[PDB]
């Protein structure tokens, strides 16, 4: 019932080809959904478009906008304290703070920092591995407390240890929140039985949606998802 | 002349101040002109080195003990490995084990205080670093691009053929995409790659490495950004097209390492029972068994 599109048409530049054409979207509130597809297929573009970013050629986009939490497809950061960019101008909550951190399991990496939590990081601050970068980006939306939370490829950098720990702890905490709708995308399909709603697209066009019954109708797509098993 | 002074004396002072600023800036640049020794010249003869030198690509490391700077603790130590032509061997593990470090152990990116590596016939301690990295290759974990065109993005020089360019695009599964692009591998990659996706840019980097006919090189979990379908197709195509080549594979996806000849597992600062994949998975005793079972 929440944010959705009827016959969406989207494009980066109005002079070129329309990026998205006839896309129809639906995410239920308080639901964990995933969007998968090919590389370059058009999965982040639809999302940025849903964030008012992409020039829509046509389509209608209904909301509830909200201060939607966000983590870009590549990690970004501010030139300020670990605590600073993690807080992102929010009422500091020791409980929520350490909860988010232990969700991202960043504590060992915070101990190794010269000033730990109050370590100035960034293009001005000190450099660090893109793994920490990704975990911090995720923490940005986690501690964000936002109703509609959003993630883009939070798993690319992390290995399976941190991916499992993060998704379990943090995502299970999000779904543990009352109605904190959280939307993401992934490159691995193992948590697809852990998704509630699913969006499948390829080459800039949606293909399918629906958790269990709507999947089983595909032998092809589901054998593809079964290539890894 | 008193009027003259009353006029120009104040300009004299103000220009003294402004030039003081400017010369402080010049001194800043100059204090930066002081630079550290990079040691490009290696203590080995280029005449002793043949042209197509890294022919076999057999690699034997032993007690290889590295560290980024002298102050930091050793990040990888007491490691030994004889690597045959071994068309495809694998290295994997959890984060921080130093696998990217060991990847950079070849190109002497790291201080390697103890131990040594032998590329067929010779150590690493004597090559010219330019010659060193000129005849090898690597695929960085992160994709980094160049503002320009596919000609310039792949070929800094021009000493290549469009045939081979399209070949590298194809074997990386890019040519199919590029066909849709109006440039003809002549479009413009803008500001490090803000036109294409993460995985797109990673693919470009893979292909760029692939431009080199080198038969020995390495990859740093290049497939992390890549989805599963292209992962399978790409790893297959590269194994086939590089059936002769000797590639060392970092894999953030063990499902990709299940195919290599040898599997190399790093726990903290060394290997734990590097072996063929079948033996390690059927023994179950290695932690790579758990790595492949948590995925399934
Ligand atoms: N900033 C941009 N400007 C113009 N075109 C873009 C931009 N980003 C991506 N594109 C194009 O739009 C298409 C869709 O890309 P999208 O943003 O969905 O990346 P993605 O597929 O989500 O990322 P990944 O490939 O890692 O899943 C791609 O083919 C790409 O060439
Ligand atoms: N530029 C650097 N400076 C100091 N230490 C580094 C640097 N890069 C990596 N390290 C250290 O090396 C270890 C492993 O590095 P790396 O191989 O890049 O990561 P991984 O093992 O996950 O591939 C980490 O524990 C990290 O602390
Ligand atoms: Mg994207
Ligand atoms: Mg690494």
């Amino acid at each position: 019932c929440c944010v959705q599109i009827m016959g969406g048409y989207f494009t980066w530049t109005p002079d070129g080809i329309p990026t998205l054409s006839n896309i129809t979207i639906r995410i239920p509130r308080g639901q964990l959904t995933m969007i998968v597809g090919q590389v370059g297929c058009g999965k982040s573009s639809l999302l940025l478009a849903a964030l008012g970013e992409m020039q829509k050629v046509s389509g209608a986009v209904f909301w509830s906008r909200g201060p939607v939490a966000y983590a870009s497809q590549k990690p970004w950061l501010l030139n300020a304290t670990v605590e600073e960019n993690i807080i992102f101008e929010s009422p500091f909550n020791k409980q929520r703070y350490k909860m988010v951190i232990e969700a991202c399991s960043l504590q060992p990496d915070i101990d190794i920092l010269p000033h730990g939590d109050q370590t100035q990081i960034g293009e001005r601050g000190i450099n660090l591995s893109g793994g920490q970068r990704q975990r911090i980006s995720v923490a940005r939306a986690l501690y964000q407390h936002a109703n509609v939370v959003f993630l883009d490829d939070p798993f690319s950098a992390l290995d399976i240890h941190l991916s499992d720990h993060l998704m379990q702890a943090g995502i299970l905490e999000l779904l543990r929140d009352d109605k904190r709708t959280v939307v993401l995308v992934t490159h691995k399909l193992q948590y697809l039985p852990h998704a509630d709603w699913i969006i499948a697209m390829k080459d800039g066009t949606i293909q399918r949606e629906g958790t269990l019954k709507d999947f089983q109708r595909s032998e092809c797509q589901l054998f593809e998802h079964w290539k890894t098993l | 002349y008193a009027l003259m002074v009353s006029n120009y004396l104040n300009w004299m002072v103000r220009n003294l101040a402004d030039m003081e600023l400017q010369l402080g800036a010049v001194k800043r640049i100059h204090g930066l002109l002081k630079t550290e020794a990079e040691s490009y010249e290696g203590l080995l003869a280029p005449s002793l080195i043949p042209k197509n030198w890294p022919d076999q690509g057999k690699i034997q490391i032993q007690n290889l003990s590295v560290r980024y700077d002298s102050s930091l603790k050793p990040v990888l130590k007491h490691v030994n490995a004889l690597i045959a032509p071994g068309q495809k061997i694998g290295i994997c593990g959890r984060t921080g084990s130093g696998k990217s470090s060991f990847s950079l152990a070849f190109f002497r990116m790291v201080d390697t205080f103890e131990g040594h590596i032998i590329i067929d016939g010779i150590d690493i301690a004597k090559l010219p670093l330019h010659t060193l990295r000129s005849r090898l290759s690597i695929i960085l974990q992160d994709p980094v691009l160049f503002s320009g065109t596919i000609r310039f993005n792949l070929d800094p020089e021009r000493k290549c053929s469009d045939s081979t360019l399209w070949e590298a695009l194809e074997i990386a599964q890019l040519k199919l995409v590029v066909k849709a692009l109006p440039g003809g591998l002549d479009a413009i990659i803008t500001e490090g790659g803000e036109n294409f996706s993460q995985g797109q840019r990673q693919l470009f980097c893979l292909a760029r490495a692939f431009v080199r006919k080198t038969s020995i090189f390495i990859m740093d979990e290049a497939t992390a950004s890549i989805d599963m379908a292209t992962e399978n197709i790409l790893q297959k195509v590269v194994m086939t097209a590089f059936a002769d080549r000797t590639v060392v594979t970092i894999a953030h996806r063990v499902h990709t390492i299940l195919s290599a000849d040898l599997v190399i597992v790093l726990k903290r600062g060394a290997i734990l029972e590097f072996d063929k994949p079948e033996k390690l998975l059927s023994r179950k005793d290695s932690v790579f068994a758990s790595f492949v079972r948590a995925d399934k």
